[PDB]
């Protein structure tokens, strides 16, 4: 059934599942034609695909040239997708493969139903959560391979970082759901949090600063305000 | 014309014969059914005055056989049976018409309402979906369910009607999942129609009997049937003519014979409302969508 508040701890249990956000899968810029219409140029875009247990996460990179004469390209992403989430699955071995896939928008049900018809024992799953994915563009690592790329690519990354020496994973999922939620709602001030002091550095093979435990619970002290206010600045409260 | 006799009628019973329908008290003396036009097929049924559960009744086509009633007092119910003796048969009829204890099949000569809604239906397809090969005529009831429901529990009494499942392999081609799933026309015409039906006319019998099986016992799996087969056609971009304008007859008499206060169960709004206003054949269904729209313009 669907996934929401009430069974979240799932999440972190010993089935393999992924989540799937297809929000950033078809990106646009909308301009003006000479005759004055409008039109939309496409950028380069990608599935984002996610284990909260271990932090991995498939980053399968949509090149714009994708989208060459094809039509109802909103349609056409949400298949392009779900495709793709199939060709992951089949490359895994047997013992990696999902038990489950969550998908974050509803409209990914049949496309991706219909792509795994192979596998009927392969749970797809809606869920009642807003979960913030579609921030993963907010990271400067994701978004710098996804604009860089020149043709269809998947990279491979631990969204946790190392954090999963130190933390459960409900704990990393908490902490990774807060960061993007801030990164949403008001991305310039989120990204002046996590860089302010600049004696904490990015390793090269991580996303995020390398913070103590001391500094997370500032920083994310410092999320939590932001996420208020923002719904203050927004509905005045 | 032919005749369905009864020995006796002992409880107190709605008839029908077709779409038309009498009353019978607790032993009124009546003996059968006569006028019965041939080369069609009939459905006799029946729902007993005490106990408005069960609508039963009995698919038959007169030149098969010699078919009469007789209420079975042990398992409480009106029984269709076969007369092997010809002239033991032809008395009965004879003497029970001489007495006028038949009602007349009451057609109207104008009237071509059963032959629309059974154009297609055929005894040997109906024997085929309601198996029971050791009688000429098939049992149906309110109750009864498909093949397909009980995937999802006794065979023997089940409709074997055909399976369609729009997300299921047979449906979408490897390869063409997004085309196949978008347009069905592919499991339309090369899967169901060349390959399983063999031809539109053995698809439309299922599709009728399907819906005459949901509007005379209310039998939901017949209704769910009935809707998935018009739904592959109105999904499909690639329609035969000659089946898009024969559709659009066979669904406005189906439309056309239904009870006015049975559309809120008997009629899918997903269904109706893509089929006339979204589907690829939104603008084939002409018949169809104006008798849908002045007579249950609140479904849509
Ligand atoms: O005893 C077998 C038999 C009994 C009655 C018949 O007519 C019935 F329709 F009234 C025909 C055959």
């Amino acid at each position: 059934g669907a996934m929401n508040s009430s069974n979240y701890a799932e999440l972190f249990n010993n089935d393999i599942k992924l989540f799937v956000d297809d929000t950033n899968v078809y990106r646009v810029t909308v301009h003006k034609t000479f005759e004055g219409n409008v039109a939309t140029k496409a950028i380069n875009g990608c599935i984002f695909t996610l284990n909260p247990k271990t932090g991995h996460l498939f980053l399968k990179i949509i090149h714009t040239s994708v989208w060459a004469g094809q039509k109802r390209l909103s349609q056409l992403a949400k298949w392009k997708t779900a495709e793709e989430v199939s060709a992951l699955v089949r490359s895994l071995p047997k013992e990696e493969q999902p038990k489950q896939i969550i998908v974050t928008r509803k409209a990914m049900l049949d496309p991706l139903e219909v792509h795994m018809l192979d596998f009927p024992n392969i749970a797809i799953r809606p869920t009642e959560l807003r979960l913030p994915f579609s921030a993963a563009m907010s990271i400067d690592k994701l978004s710098d391979v996804v604009m860089k790329a020149t043709e269809p690519q998947m990279v491979l990354f631990n969204i946790y970082d190392d954090w999963l020496d130190r933390i459960s994973s409900y704990t990393a999922f908490s902490r990774l759901t807060l960061l993007l939620r801030a990164l949403k709602t008001n991305e310039e001030s989120a990204k002046m949090i996590l860089l302010s002091d600049p004696t904490i550095t990015i390793k090269s093979y991580h996303l995020w600063p390398s913070f103590t435990d001391e500094q997370w619970i500032t920083i994310e002290s410092q999320m939590r305000d932001l996420i208020l206010t923002e719904y203050g600045r927004k509905y005045n409260v | 014309m032919n005749t369905v006799p009864f020995t006796s009628a002992p409880i107190e019973v709605t008839i029908g014969i077709d779409q038309y329908s009498f009353n019978v008290k607790e032993n009124q003396p009546f003996h059968g059914i006569k006028d019965i036009p041939i080369g069609h097929v009939h459905v006799i049924h029946f729902q007993h005055a005490d106990n408005s559960s069960m609508r039963y009744g009995y698919w038959f086509d007169c030149r098969m056989g010699n078919f009469y009633i007789q209420y079975d007092p042990k398992d409480g119910l009106y029984k269709m049976m076969e007369e092997r003796d010809g002239a033991k048969f032809e008395n009965i009829v004879h003497n029970f018409k001489e007495r006028q204890m038949m009602v007349s099949y009451p057609k109207i000569d104008e009237d071509d309402t059963w032959y629309n809604l059974t154009e297609f239906v055929q005894m040997d397809k109906i024997r085929k979906i309601v198996r029971k090969d050791e009688n000429q005529f098939s049992y149906v009831d309110s109750s009864m369910t498909t093949v397909q429901e009980n995937e999802l529990s006794d065979p023997a009494h089940s409709l074997n009607y055909t399976v369609i499942n729009f997300k299921s392999r047979e449906a979408i081609r490897p390869g063409h999942e997004m085309e196949d799933f978008l347009d069905k026309s592919y499991y339309l015409n090369t899967v169901m129609l060349q390959g399983i039906f063999k031809n539109s006319s053995n698809y439309f019998g299922e599709l009728q009997f399907a819906f005459l099986n949901a509007m005379f016992f209310g039998n939901y799996g017949s209704s769910l049937q009935w809707h998935a087969m018009i739904e592959l056609i109105c999904s499909s971009a690639t329609v035969p003519k000659h089946m898009l304008d024969k559709l659009d007859e066979i669904l406005y008499y189906q439309i056309k014979t239904l009870p006015e206060q049975y559309s809120d169960i008997l009629l899918n709004e997903r269904v109706w409302n893509i089929c006339l206003y979204s589907s690829f054949q939104k603008n084939s269904l002409h018949n169809t969508e104006k008798i849908m729209e002045n007579k249950y313009p609140e479904l849509l």
